[PDB]
RNA sequence: AGCAAUAGGAGCUU
């Protein structure tokens, strides 16, 4: 949940999302990135 | 003072340069009841400043 | 900020007395006496001038905190005899030694013009 | 009826 990632205000007006959230955001890029291979050519050097 | 009387003791006596250090109690002192907590684990903030 | 103001050393609340007497019961005629809103200068003449009276037995002082402008004192005296008394008694005469002291002081005073 | 975080630096008392 958020609450182990809250994120937080700067200057009254702007925030940043924790660690957490940005690490789950790549994880979710690399997976369809990963989805993207196995619906298309992919010449095994980038599956792996 | 309190009595005039002189002491039985001679006292060493006379002028000495002393210096004010930066270190007031009414910097240090801080008391809390209840105030702010973190957002993240939600237990007292870190802080004279912070209360 | 937590400094209390240098006048309440002798401006005398409304709900507070001067003065307040209470009896030690431990030993017979005794008396304690506290003075508030009074320091050394007080309590060493009356000290001084109730201890040399033939029928005071005890007379002492302490001021239990230098930063409270107080002090108690313990005055006991024979079978006969009222420390209530003689404690007027002795102010009385510390009060006529000062008038004759001022006298001869403005006397001298004069004289070596 | 609500006053960010992370770092570095200098210090206090042992």
């Amino acid at each position: 949940p958020p609450q182990v990632r809250p994120s937080i205000a700067m200057d009254e007006t702007t925030q940043g999302q924790d660690d957490l959230t940005h690490k789950l955001s790549d994880i979710l890029k690399a997976n369809i990135n990963v989805q993207k291979l196995e619906m298309d050519g992919s010449p095994q050097h980038i599956i792996n | 003072g309190h009595t005039g009387k002189k002491l039985m003791a001679q006292v060493f006596f006379g002028p000495t340069y002393y210096q004010r250090l930066r270190h007031m109690v009414d910097d240090k002192i801080h008391a809390r009841a209840r105030g702010p907590v973190q957002v993240l684990t939600r237990q007292p903030v870190e802080g004279r400043s912070r209360d | 900020m937590n400094a209390p103001d240098r006048f309440e050393l002798f401006i005398l609340p409304d709900d507070v007395p001067k003065l307040k007497i209470t009896p030690d019961s431990r030993v017979p005629n005794c008396i304690i006496i506290k003075f508030e809103r009074e320091d050394h200068t007080l309590a060493n003449l009356l000290r001084e001038e109730l201890a040399l009276y033939p029928d005071v037995t005890f007379v002492a002082y302490k001021v239990e905190h230098p930063l409270f402008a107080n002090f108690v004192m313990r005055l006991q005296t024979e079978e006969g005899t009222r420390p209530k008394q003689a404690l007027e008694r002795a102010c009385a005469s510390i009060i006529n030694k000062l008038k004759t002291l001022d006298h001869k002081f403005n006397e001298e005073w004069n004289i070596k013009n």
